[PDB]
């Protein structure tokens, strides 16, 4: 229940993704858990909201993260790769141009179990999650943010 | 299948982080299944 970035593990054990605990809600990408319940110590976390199109899910409450890329500044990916200590990778996002508007995108390619890692602005706020994207062959991840 | 979580750190900006990666501008479309694909 403590605020922070978390590995999402499965049972040997394997890391299938990452997520963000904030304000009592756990935030990750739908494709990481498919909405399965999550064990945290002796407690259980149940899905509360989810959306396949956004590729997002929240547990224990509504999606809490609402900061957004400012379109000009560098950001940091707080990557939590399997088997590796949490690490910050700073980058200038590029852009996904869509019919519905523009979305920040980071041209960073980490192992699949890093999906759900938070992307941060300079003030430390989570402006979205890593791991839904496209290939150009380099992967590029949308900065995927929900609605509060 | 037992899915579980382990704390891996605080959410903070680090001043001494590695800097890398490009900033491509891409036309994409997002479908009902949440899949991005390129568009021309």
């Amino acid at each position: 229940t403590t605020d922070g970035v978390y590995r999402v593990m499965t049972r040997g054990s394997t890391q299938v993704g990452v997520g963000v605990m904030q304000e009592g809600v756990f935030h990750t990408m739908w494709h990481v858990t498919k909405g399965a319940a999550l064990r945290s110590g002796e407690g259980r976390l149940d899905p509360y909201w989810g959306d396949v199109k956004q590729d997002l899910v929240s547990y224990c409450g509504p999606w809490k993260l609402d900061a957004a890329w400012d379109g000009l500044s560098e950001v940091q990916l707080l990557a939590v790769p399997p088997g590796e200590r949490a690490k910050n990778i700073q980058t200038l996002p590029g852009i996904f141009k869509t019919k519905d508007g523009d979305i920040g995108a980071v041209a960073l390619d980490y192992p699949a179990g890093t999906s759900g890692s938070p992307i941060l602005d300079k003030s430390g706020r989570v402006i979205g999650l890593y791991g839904n994207g496209v290939v150009i062959g380099s992967y590029v991840s949308a900065i995927t943010q929900g609605k509060r | 299948v037992d899915m579980y979580i382990e704390r891996a750190g605080d959410i903070t900006w680090e001043k001494d982080a590695e800097v890398t990666g490009n900033s491509p501008r891409l036309d994409v479309a997002l479908d009902e299944s949440g899949d991005f694909s390129l568009v021309e």
